[PDB]
């Protein structure tokens, strides 16, 4: 949904915040490889294999509604 | 895209390349009637997963390398 006049609504992709944490994952990981829980690691596998496909999705957005 | 370490191009002056934190790397030419990247590069399984940081070029026209370097641990020449 977007709020501005006429009350439109736009496309959106659902890995906004997740490209940040994949990279705070991947630095943590490969710096160190810290006392982090599998379900994160598992959480990193999950969306590192999409994160180019969901950044282009992203592009795909953002070109459209541009 | 934001794009990360957008160097020259040997030989191409105005054919301005860069790599981004997206995985792909954006070529642009001001003078193709578009200052938005004129050569794109997909995010499929080619490219590269993670951003790419250090886009670099490698040897002359002749063998115009384009080394794409990202946080994959893959490159692209």
């Amino acid at each position: 949904v977007r709020g501005r006049t006429g009350n439109v609504l736009k496309l959106k992709v659902n890995f906004l915040p997740e490209i940040i944490t994949l990279s705070k994952e991947v630095r943590n990981l490969k710096w160190l490889g810290f006392r982090v829980p599998l379900a994160i690691v598992n959480k990193a596998h999950q969306a590192n294999q999409l994160y180019p496909f969901a950044i282009s999705l992203i592009e795909s957005v953002r070109t459209y509604e541009r | 895209s934001a794009v990360m370490s957008a160097t020259f191009a040997k030989f191409h002056p105005n054919l301005v390349v860069g790599g981004t934190y997206s995985g792909q790397i954006v070529l642009w030419d001001n003078r193709s009637n578009k200052r938005t990247p004129v050569q794109r590069t997909p995010l499929s399984a080619a490219a590269h997963t993670h951003p790419v940081y250090c886009v670099n070029v490698v040897g002359t026209q002749n063998a115009h390398n384009l080394i794409s370097i990202s946080t994959d641990g893959k490159i692209c020449s």
